[PDB]
DNA sequence: AGCCCCGT
DNA sequence: ACGGGCT
C-alpha cells in the first residue's frame, strides 16, 4: 500500500 | 538519500 | 555514497 | 501482495 520503492 | 546523502524515499 | 525507508 | 530514485 505505501509507495516510498514499489507502489502496490 | 538526498539528493544527496532521492529521498528516502522518492 | 546514501537523515534507505512502508503501509491499505 | 512490493521493490526506487540524483545530487
Ligand atoms: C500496502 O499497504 C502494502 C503493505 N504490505 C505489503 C507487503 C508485501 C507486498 C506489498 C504490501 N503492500
Ligand atoms: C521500494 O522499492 C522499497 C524497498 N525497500 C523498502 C524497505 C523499507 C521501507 C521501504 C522500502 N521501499
Amino acid at each position: 500500500x505505501a509507495x516510498v520503492x514499489a507502489x502496490v | 538519500t538526498x539528493p544527496g546523502v532521492t529521498x528516502p524515499g522518492v
